């Protein structure tokens, strides 16, 4: 039986967070990650090296790493608003396949290197990479009803 | 651990006293094999990953072998396959 | 190279036979083994006939013979096998030293001209 | 020093451990035979080997705290003048000969003459006392 | 909580109850029927604890094979069975299985951690009363596996999957020369 | 043989102290050893528990 | 009919596939599948780092 | 080098005619030849016997271990020539068995060890009833079977509840735990008295006597040698009680009693039995030790090729009896052989010289065997097991020379007329002279073990 456990209370030593939002952020993961990366690193690299001395590294970096998330998610709230929304909401469906919705990640990603200048830096310089029109793999199945032609009309318009 | 020490003691003692039926004994001795293995595997779960259940694994592709030696084996408990005796 | 970051550990000296992997170590390696002999390389060919020595072993198998019958060659296979292990045995050392160590002379160098791995 | 025993502490608490082991082994020995029947004639079969398991602790053990309680300070010495008794209930085993259980009165004795202590331990190079320590050399 | 699926863990109520049969049929492979029964029982089990795998395992390989050997082998040459466990067939049995089964019990009290008492013996009968395991949460667990780590140490304890080769062969070779009886 | 476990973080803390031969000081491992065993079996844990609710009971 | 028979490894090997050829050509897949597995250090040519990880914890 | 001749010589004993009695002539020279060309280890064995693991589960200790497997390999070379020069197809799992034990004697780690002792006894089952056509053999391996099978478990529960209280299972991780949780020692002497099931311990006794005596001869030797050394090896190798902490000497006390006790035996095959038995409880007094192995690897060799002798023997003598007994076991009473120092006496030199071997007269055997016994048991301090392990050698002694006064009393009506049957006449000569001159080369082993 898992029951659950639902208590409360709030602790003072710390100025409190601000968290974040469902499983759409998939699609901002690659969008936190060039920003918010050294954050990441040196929260990590905190935890790591106080050999199981945990919950030292909240009040200076458990908060900093997500105010920078937060931070990211504002911008592109504000930035993409709707080419995150149908994008995710493509992404919501199809099992969250990240190959299953690789023609409104080129919109989501031009509108960000557009406007919040970032990119998608997956570390490893043999094969090629998130371009690929992919002519030997496994594409979609349901192509995204509402959003072909949002890429389409971007292929028109622009 | 009650689980498997309860199935592995009635399995023993149940190969003690069995004054019926050879193949009775031969199973039991079989069902100890089961019962060491849900001692192991809830001493795995409640530590962690693979540590004793890789002897799990261990334990039941041998228990296999055991099995089919000691039939293979009982089958020459007499004669071969079937002829004249007494 | 050839596989990740996970390691494959073995000293293996034994009678359980075994060999190495790609590379990453300080011991004795796959293919370097093999090379670096001496003229202990035919140590594999004294056993090539030791096994083959089964008919000098025939004292009268059956009644009045000798010679066993062309099953020879697959004594001669073993006689090559258990020899080419005991070439393998001759893991003199991978640069250690206090022994017979012509592997200061003769793969101290090879591993100062392959200065990129 | 020492310390001499309750003789009552250790007599009902021996006699209990000597009715257990009648219980729990001198009515296993049930198998050896084809006289079957499970419990009310087992003890039929067994009461000739019940009270040879508890009278053995009534015998030995009281004989041993009532020695340390004679020739006191805990020596090895009581087991000898101990285990004789217990030969006695030996002698209850086999009222044959008389002579008989003299005989193995006196073998039980030198029996329990030596069985003090197995696996003695602390003694990690034994068997060698030392003198008054002048810079010795032949101990360990 | 709903309330039977807190006791539905408590399943070795069946397990004792199938054994007792499991030693007292009255054909000799009606037994073995209900020893397939305490197999599946044990899966229940087992995917009940949280391995559901192994108890997938054990309906693949124990009842779908040596269970299947087991009513192989009890078609032919079939033993002469006595019949049940009579009275006089139940005879020295209480008066050594009760001793054991209370000696076995305390040997399930020898299982218990450290303690140099009977303490011990009373601590592991209590060891639900005073605790609910409390699980966590989800850090940084990158790929999902259950017996992929299984495999991943049969990588690493590569030897004994090579010497349970041999051992699989050893039960190929042995029943081969046991009972084929070459000419 | 040790795969990702759920006490693994108590072997390094006590294997370090068997790094240097203190387990020839034989003590200084001890409480290091018996918070492996507290990782393994819970046990003063257990006993905490125990008398906490023994307190609920009274009242 | 004739069986196979060792001693012309060449002829054996014919009638061995053209005899009892079921067993032949299954081991003709048992001998593909290793020897070709060693024709390929030069085969693959460096073609390919698979490049997987777990979380990449860094350094200093 | 085995497993390579394993998988060699089942493709062998495949499309084979079934002549079969010329396959063991190349296992013969294939385990001499790898011994002899793999003694060269020995130089790369021991600085102060360092130890060499492989990947973390196996151990080659290689002052110990490196002398178990070459007495292994010793003893394989002798049974392999004694069935050359009645068979069925078997020397594979003669090997196999040989692989399982020598696991045993290099397992760290119980997973090896567990795998490795469950391959060993089906081994054992396997080759109690390859000789199917007896009806000795098939009531006899069916009890090997399952009273095996019980132990089994019982080594398997054992190390369940070793995995319960530790999280890991080396006893490499056991690393002088002072502390000692007291389940621990139980789990380790449960764990003891799990792998001496092959030693028959006096609660343990009976079981294993009747497979002796129901085995035929050819086989008996081979079961009564290779477990009886591997599981001890394995359990001198990593000792477990550093004392017994009264549970073995108990165990060892109603054994070499209740085991010499059994005095009265007209049987050949119950009476070697029991010796070989007893033999086994005098390496199990210094299980009870620490730190202390020589004596131990010197008892081995020094008992089991003696052992081996007076199986030759008996083997040997087959020929001058004038009654036989069943196809499959010709001589299991001693009555049988009563006048043969009228026959051929040299051999009744040697069944003399291997029997007062194990009674320990001094100048081959008993005077070194005993004697390392001996020190390493008064070297820890336990007095009164020194007096029943004398006691145990002179009513052990009693029925050894049973076999000898049976042996030379006087013959009915044999002497001499006859055909030759030798070439494995230097095996039991061997065996032999090694038993009366290690004498000569007594001192030059303590020096090169005392450098190992
Ligand atoms: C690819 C080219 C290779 C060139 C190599 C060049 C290098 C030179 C080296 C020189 C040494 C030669 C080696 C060749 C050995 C071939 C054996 C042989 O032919 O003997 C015939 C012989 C046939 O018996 P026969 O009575 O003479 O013939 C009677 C009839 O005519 C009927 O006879 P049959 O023809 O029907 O025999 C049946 C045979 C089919 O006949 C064949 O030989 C065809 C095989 C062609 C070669 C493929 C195997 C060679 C590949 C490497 C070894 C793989 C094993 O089937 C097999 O035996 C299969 C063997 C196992 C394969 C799996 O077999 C034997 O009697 C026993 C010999 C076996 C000894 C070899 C053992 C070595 C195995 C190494 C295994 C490594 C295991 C590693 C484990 C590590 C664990 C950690
Ligand atoms: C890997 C598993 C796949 C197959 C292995 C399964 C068993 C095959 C071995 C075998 O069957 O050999 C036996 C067979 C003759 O046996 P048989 O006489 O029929 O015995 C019955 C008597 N009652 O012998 C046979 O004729 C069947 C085996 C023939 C295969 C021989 C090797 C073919 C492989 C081709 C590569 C040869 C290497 C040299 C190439 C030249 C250089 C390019």
């Amino acid at each position: 039986p898992f029951e659950d456990k639902a208590n409360m209370p709030d602790n003072v030593p710390d100025v409190v967070e601000v968290g974040a939002t469902s499983a759409p952020l998939l699609s901002a993961s690659y969008f936190i990650g060039a920003k918010c990366k050294p954050y990441n690193d040196d929260f990590m690299l905190c935890r790591e090296e106080s050999q199981g001395s945990g919950a030292i590294d909240c009040l200076k970096e458990g908060r900093r790493v997500t105010r920078c998330a937060v931070s990211v998610i504002e911008d592109i709230n504000k930035s993409c608003l709707d080419e995150f929304r149908l994008h995710w909401q493509c992404l919501e469906q199809n099992n969250h396949q990240l190959s299953g919705c690789r023609k409104a990640e080129a919109l989501l990603n031009k509108c960000v290197f557009t406007k919040l200048n970032l990119e998608k830096k997956i570390p490893g310089l043999r094969p090629d990479e998130e371009p690929v029109f992919l002519k030997k793999d496994p594409w979609i199945k349901p192509a995204v009803d509402d959003f072909k032609s949002v890429r389409a009309y971007a292929e028109a318009k622009k | 651990m009650f689980i498997g020490t309860i199935i592995l003691v009635l399995s023993f003692l149940g190969f003690v006293f069995n004054r019926r039926n050879i193949i009775l004994a031969f199973i039991c001795l079989e069902t100890m094999l089961l019962g060491i293995n849900l001692i192991l595997l809830r001493n795995s779960v409640l530590f962690d990953d693979i540590s004793g259940s890789l002897f799990a694994i261990v334990i039941i592709i041998l228990a296999g072998v055991e099995s089919a030696i000691g039939l293979s084996l009982l089958v020459s408990y007499y004669r071969l396959r079937g002829v004249i005796n007494s | 190279s050839t596989p990740l970051v996970k390691t494959s550990v073995n000293y293996s000296y034994g009678d359980y036979p075994l060999i190495d992997a790609d590379p990453h170590f300080k011991r004795v390696v796959g293919y370097m083994r093999p090379s670096d002999y001496g003229v202990i390389g035919l140590a594999t060919a004294a056993l090539p006939a030791g096994i083959c020595f089964a008919e000098w072993l025939d004292p009268v198998k059956g009644k009045f013979a000798r010679p066993s019958v062309k099953f020879l060659r697959v004594a001669t296979m073993l006689g090559f096998a258990v020899g080419f292990g005991a070439a393998y045995a001759r893991s003199s050392l991978r640069f250690f030293g206090v022994t017979e160590n012509a592997r200061e002379y003769k793969k101290d160098e090879a591993q100062m001209a392959a200065r990129k791995a | 020093h020492f310390h001499p025993y309750n003789t009552l502490g250790l007599a009902t608490q021996s006699a209990m451990v000597g009715l257990g082991a009648g219980v729990v082994a001198a009515a296993a020995r049930n198998s050896l035979a084809t006289g079957p029947r499970n419990i009310l004639t087992t003890f039929s079969k067994s009461g000739g080997v019940v009270t040879i398991f508890t009278g053995a602790s009534i015998a030995y053990v009281f004989t041993y705290c009532s020695a340390a309680n004679l020739r006191e300070r805990k020596d090895g010495w009581n087991h000898m003048w101990a285990g004789a008794a217990t030969g006695a209930v030996l002698g209850a085993r086999t009222k044959l000969v008389p002579a008989f259980i003299g005989w193995t009165v006196l073998c039980g004795a030198a029996c329990g003459l030596f069985g003090w202590t197995g696996a003695r331990f602390n003694a990690d190079r034994k068997a060698s006392l030392e003198q008054s320590p002048k810079g010795f050399v032949q101990e360990d | 909580m709903y309330l039977t699926y807190y006791f539905i863990e408590i399943t070795i109520f069946l397990a004792i109850l199938c054994t007792i049969f499991i030693i007292s049929a009255k054909n000799p492979m009606v037994s073995i029927l209900y020893m397939i029964a305490l197999f599946v029982i044990a899966a229940m089990y087992l995917y009940l604890i949280g391995l559901g795998i192994f108890s997938l395992l054990y309906i693949m390989i124990y009842i779908g094979a040596i269970a299947v050997l087991f009513l192989f082998i009890i078609t032919l040459l079939d033993i002469n069975s006595t019949e049940l466990s009579v009275k006089s067939n139940i005879r020295d049995l209480p008066l050594v299985l009760i001793s054991l089964i209370v000696l076995t019990i305390s040997g399930l009290m020898i299982y218990s951690n450290d303690s140099i008492l009977i303490n011990k013996l009373l601590e592991a009968f209590g060891n639900d009363y005073n605790t609910i395991i409390t699980q966590d949460w989800f850090n940084i667990e990158n790929t999902t596996l259950l017996t992929t780590i299984g495999n991943v140490l049969l990588t690493n304890n590569a030897f004994i999957l090579l010497v349970l080769a041999i051992v699989l062969l050893l039960g190929i070779i042995g029943p081969i020369s046991i009972t084929m009886k070459h000419k | 043989t040790g795969g990702r476990n759920r006490c693994f973080s108590e072997w390094q803390s006590f294997m370090h102290c068997t790094a240097k031969t203190d387990a020839k000081s034989r003590a200084q491992c001890l409480p290091n050893f018996e918070d492996y065993m507290e990782c393994l079996h819970h046990t003063k844990e257990k006993a905490r528990l125990r008398e906490i609710e023994s307190v609920l009971k009274q009242k | 009919a004739n069986p196979g028979f060792w001693n012309g490894p060449f002829r054996y090997l014919r009638w061995s596939a053209h005899n009892r050829p079921h067993l032949f050509f299954a081991f003709a897949i048992g001998i593909a599948g290793p020897v070709a597995a060693l024709t390929l250090t030069p085969l693959r040519r460096k073609y390919l780092y698979p490049d997987h990880s777990p979380l990449p914890q860094s350094y200093p | 080098m085995l497993i390579l001749a394993i998988i060699s010589l089942i493709t062998f004993v495949s499309m084979s005619k079934l002549s079969d009695n010329r396959a063991i002539i190349r296992l013969i020279n294939i385990y001499l030849i790898l011994v002899l060309v793999l003694d060269s280890f020995l130089y790369l064995l021991f600085l102060n016997n360092q130890t060499y693991t492989v990947m973390g589960e196996l151990l080659i200790f290689n002052s110990f271990t490196f002398y178990i497997d070459m007495l292994i390999y010793f003893i394989m070379i002798v049974i392999s020539s004694l069935y050359g020069y009645p068979k069925k197809e078997l020397i594979i799992l003669f090997l196999i068995n040989i692989l399982g034990a020598l696991l045993i004697v290099h397992s760290n780690d119980f997973i090896t060890l567990f795998v490795a002792i469950e391959l060993q006894s089906y081994s054992i089952y396997l080759i109690t009833a390859i000789y199917n056509s007896s009806y000795k053999a098939s009531k006899a391996s069916m009890l090997y079977f399952f009273m095996g099978g019980i132990l089994s478990i019982l080594i398997a529960y054992s190390i369940n509840t070793y995995y319960s209280v530790l999280n890991s299972y080396t006893l490499h991780s056991l690393d002088s735990l002072i502390i000692n949780t007291l389940d621990l020692n139980l789990i380790l002497i449960a764990l003891s008295l799990g792998l001496l099931f092959k030693i028959g311990i006096a609660p343990l006794h009976k079981w294993l006597i009747s497979i002796y005596e129901n085995t035929p001869i050819l086989i008996t030797i081979y079961i009564s040698l290779i477990p009886k050394i591997s599981i001890l090896s394995y359990l001198v190798l990593s000792n477990i009680s550093i004392n017994s902490l009264v549970i073995s000497i108990l165990a060892i006390l109603t054994l070499l009693v209740g085991s010499v006790g059994g005095l009265l035996q007209i049987k050949i095959k119950r009476l070697l039995a029991f010796s070989g038995l007893t033999n086994a409880g005098y390496m199990m007094l210094l299980l009870l030790l620490n730190n202390n192995e020589f004596s131990y690897l010197y008892y081995i060799t020094q008992y089991s090729i003696s052992h081996l002798a007076i199986f030759m023997i008996i083997i040997f003598s087959i020929y001058y009896i004038n009654y036989i007994n069943n196809q499959y076991n010709p001589i299991i009473y001693v009555n049988q052989l009563k006048g043969l120092i009228h026959d051929n006496a040299y051999l009744v030199l040697s069944m003399a010289i291997v029997v007062f071997s194990f009674i320990g007269i001094p100048p081959l055997l008993g005077f070194f065997g005993k004697l390392n016994i001996l020190m390493s048991i008064l070297n820890n301090g336990y007095y009164f097991i020194s007096i029943v392990l004398i006691v145990a050698s002179l009513i052990s002694a009693l029925y050894y020379l049973y076999l000898l006064n049976v042996s030379i009393q006087d013959k009915n009506n044999i002497l001499i007329n006859s055909n030759e049957t030798v070439s494995s006449v230097l095996s039991y000569i061997l065996s032999s002279l090694i038993i009366l001159i290690t004498f000569g080369f007594i001192y030059n082993s303590l020096i090169i073990d005392i450098f190992n």
